[PDB]
């Protein structure tokens, strides 16, 4: 086998995720969106 | 009048200094000007001073944090032209 890398001698060989020299972009996953909000929790009060 | 938007957007006199206390320079941002930044801003809770005219024989008016100034022509004086 030659995947196990041995650093008797620096024995490794090179190597390429797949993905990048060929993509399946499926697309994402763009349900329900997110949100930022202020750090009190409320926007602005008007005092009454 | 404040708040972390209501300083953040356009500066309008149709938004900040009208309904509460308009300390100050929210009557000076939406303009840009120091000249009559004292001489307006008394008049936001207690109403105009010198639409009276107070001065008369042709004195104009000038507005102050309580009194007002008449200035009256060469040989007129007095507090209000008087
Ligand atoms: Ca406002
Ligand atoms: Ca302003
Ligand atoms: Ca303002």
């Amino acid at each position: 086998d030659r995947t196990r890398y041995f650093s008797m001698w620096n024995q490794a060989v090179d190597s390429y995720d797949p993905d990048v020299r060929i993509i399946e972009n499926h697309g994402t996953e763009d349900e329900l969106p997110n949100y930022c909000f202020p750090l009190g929790g409320i926007g602005i009060t008007d005092t009454f | 009048a404040n708040s972390f938007l209501e300083e953040m957007k356009k500066g309008h006199l149709e938004r900040e200094c009208m309904e509460e206390t308009c300390s100050y320079e929210e009557a000076r941002e939406v303009f840009e000007d120091s000249d009559k930044t004292n001489e307006f801003w008394n008049k936001y809770k207690d109403g105009d001073q010198c639409e009276t005219s107070p001065c008369q024989n042709q004195g104009k008016c000038k507005d102050g944090l309580g009194e007002y100034t008449c200035t009256c022509l060469e040989g007129f004086e007095g507090k209000n032209c008087e």
